[PDB]
Order: structure tokens, then C-alpha cells, then sequence
RNA sequence: UCUUUCUCGAUUCCGUGGGUGGUGGUGCAUGGCCGUUGUUGGCUGGUUAAUUCCGAUGAACG
């Protein structure tokens, strides 16, 4: 259950406007990770991409799905591993702030707002 | 063996692949796209007739030897209908379009 | 002041200068379409390409 | 190590997916910006 | 265009014939075609103070 990041990899209207593209069906059926919505095991599997990899537009495409998927209430999941997410992004807030990009940066701030919406360390 | 060669040169003119002339043979051979080479045996200067088999063996290209060049020229399409009969001393077929199997098994 | 046309200098056997006996006497172009057959000029102060106008000095 | 092992498997599947997407898919602007304005009024 | 030769290769270029050679403008008849004499619905991307800028991208009733 993969290849969603590579569907967003191409920026063309021939493969963005499709139903199989990230426009419609990703917002519906990919939330059922393995058939059950929603498992965060995917984001708990790509740490080797968010750590020690600064390849551009690969961290951007995972940032799209990071914003898109977490809207569908993993709220008990969000409560327990909120600290895991917070440390996984407070270092992101420092990392490409030193590099100076935008495309990797805009969605990861929105998914931070997404996780903060569902919810001492929190105010940081 | 010349009967099995006249068919494969004729379909080369149909598909416009072969390159006539010494320099066109030289330019196409080292581009790793040449397929076979034809050499005329009636070359007065020996410095260029011995180059072509060195170049093709370097690029792993087989060689076909023909005794006549004016007969070679009229077969590869250097004559108009024939009033003017001119020939070339070398010609290399780039790509093909029955006896082409006969030609390729002759080298093996 | 009549407009005289250019006449190309018929160099006798211009093909027979890029090799000896084996290897290539002249340079070959490092481009994609030009090279492996495309020889380069060897001028007294520059190298020039007859296809893509590549210039090395 | 168990999380790291799953990370390598996730990375290996993603890299294979990137090659699959490419297989399914399978300074010059500004100097050429000047020449088209030359061609606009040549 | 006038020199130094670099590259493309049949796509050819020199002469002689009393042997052929409208991209003409303008008017009449001539076939098709526009304009001319109501009503109701219905986002990859870079840019900016700002759904800001640029780039791809439907139907009936009288
Ligand atoms: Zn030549």
C-alpha cells in the first residue's frame, strides 16, 4: 500500500485532473490505510526520509499527504503520540529554516495546525 | 552471395537508411548505429581502403567485400534513367527495412 | 563594385587528414548530436565545431 | 531497530515506486527572453 | 561581400537556343454564410496587504 507519494510526483494537468490522481480519490480511500481509516503507521515509517534526507520535492510530496490525511480524526491516536509528532516537527521547524525553502514548509505548517486543531509542551 | 546482398540494399533505399560515400561511411560507422559495411575492392589508393576494416572491427561491425565500385554505385542508386554511371568505393547500411537472414548467418 | 559570389575552395582530398596509417588526429565534439564522427577545427588560437558552433580556447 | 527496519522497507518500496513512476512516465530562459523581443521587432 | 579553411552532402551548378512561360488590376449573372430589420437555472506552480497577479482548465421554458 504505497506509491501515493509518486502520484503527486508529476506536476501536469494530464495526471492531476484524473480521478485516480490526488484530486479526489486520495481524499476518500487512501485514508483507509490497509482498508481501515486511519492508520498513522505510514508517517511512522518515513522517518528515514524526514531525517538525513534533504532531497527537494520528495519532502514536499509527503507534506501534501501529511496535511491531507490527518483531517479524518485519528484523535485518540493523536493524543497518545502527540509528543512523537511534536518532536518529529519541532526539528523540521529548525531544519529547513536553516536551508530556506517554501514548498516543503507550507504544508508541514498546515498539518501542524491540523494536529493542533484535533487536540505544557503543547504551547511550545 | 551478391544475390542475397542486392535485396538488402534495395530495401535500404526504400527506407532511406544507407549512407553513400567514404566520409558518410566514416561518419556513420563510429556513431554506434551502423549495421554492416560494403567495401569496393577496386581502390587505387591503399591508405583509405585499409582504414575501413580497422574502424569497423573497433566498433564491432561486419564487412562485405565487393569487387566493383561502378557496379556498386549503380546498385545503391547513383544512376538516373542509365546515362550517367558513377560509383562509390564504400557504402554503409544504417538500418534494415528473407535473404537478410542469409547475409547475417554468412558471417557466423 | 560588382557583387562577386563566393566560390568554395575545392580542397583536394579533404577527407584524408583526420587519421594516420588508426586513431583520430583531430578532436571530437563532446555534445550529444555532435561527436563520434564530428571533427573539430584546430585553429591557431581556438577550436571550432562545424555543427553546433562549439568554441574552446 | 524494529522501527528502523520498517523504515528501510518503507524506503525500499518507495524508491522502487519512484522508478516505477519514472518508467510509467517514460539561465537559458533569460537569454532566450532577450532574443524573442529582438524577433518581435526585427 | 574580400581573406584563413571549419563543417552539410546529390538537396547538384556553368553555357547556348527566337523551342514554352500572368502571383495582373477591374465590372456583370452565379451557390453557401454572418450581422440586419423574451424567461429560468448552473488547481502542480511561482505572485500579493488581500479567494491579489499571471500559468493549465453546462442546461432547459415561452
Ligand atoms: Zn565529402
Amino acid at each position: 500500500t504505497f506509491s501515493k507519494v509518486q502520484r503527486f510526483w508529476e506536476s501536469n494537468s494530464a495526471a492531476h485532473k484524473e480521478i485516480c490522481a490526488v484530486l479526489a480519490a486520495v481524499t476518500e480511500v487512501i485514508r483507509s490505510q490497509g482498508g481501515k481509516e486511519t492508520e498513522t503507521e505510514y508517517f511512522a515509517a518515513l522517518m528515514t526520509t524526514m531525517e538525513a534526507v534533504e532531497s527537494p520535492e520528495s519532502l514536499a510530496a509527503v507534506a501534501y499527504l501529511l496535511n491531507l490525511v490527518l483531517k479524518r480524526v485519528p484523535s485518540p491516536v493523536l493524543i497518545k503520540k502527540f509528543s512523537d509528532t511534536s518532536k518529529a516537527f519541532m526539528d523540521i521547524m529548525s531544519a529547513q529554516a536553516s536551508s530556506g525553502s517554501t514548498s516543503v514548509l507550507r504544508w508541514v505548517l498546515s498539518c501542524l495546525a491540523t494536529l493542533l486543531r484535533k487536540q505544557p509542551v503543547t504551547l511550545q | 552471395v551478391n544475390t542475397a546482398l542486392q535485396e538488402v540494399l534495395k530495401t535500404a533505399l526504400i527506407h532511406d537508411g544507407l549512407a553513400r560515400g567514404i566520409r558518410e561511411a566514416a561518419k556513420a560507422l563510429d556513431k554506434r548505429q551502423a549495421h554492416l559495411c560494403v567495401l569496393a575492392s577496386n581502390c587505387d589508393e591503399p591508405m583509405y581502403v585499409k582504414l575501413v576494416e580497422a574502424l569497423c572491427a573497433e566498433h564491432q561491425i561486419n564487412l562485405i567485400k565487393v569487387d566493383d565500385n561502378k557496379k556498386l554505385g549503380e546498385w545503391v542508386g547513383l544512376c538516373k534513367i542509365p546515362r550517367k554511371v558513377v560509383g562509390c568505393s564504400c557504402v554503409v547500411v544504417k538500418d534494415y527495412g528473407q535473404a537478410k537472414d542469409v547475409i547475417e548467418e554468412y558471417f557466423k | 563594385p560588382k557583387k562577386n559570389k563566393h566560390k568554395r575552395k575545392k580542397v583536394k582530398l579533404a577527407v584524408l587528414k583526420y587519421y594516420k596509417v588508426i586513431s583520430r588526429l583531430r578532436r571530437e565534439c563532446p555534445s550529444d548530436e555532435c561527436g563520434a564522427g564530428v571533427f573539430m577545427a584546430s585553429h591557431f588560437d581556438r577550436h571550432y565545431c562545424g555543427k553546433c558552433c562549439l568554441t574552446y580556447c | 531497530p524494529a522501527r528502523r527496519t520498517l523504515a528501510d522497507i518503507i524506503m525500499e518500496k518507495l524508491t522502487e515506486k519512484q522508478t516505477e513512476v519514472e518508467t510509467v512516465m517514460s539561465r537559458v530562459l533569460e537569454v532566450y527572453r532577450g532574443v524573442r523581443e529582438v524577433l518581435s521587432k526585427y
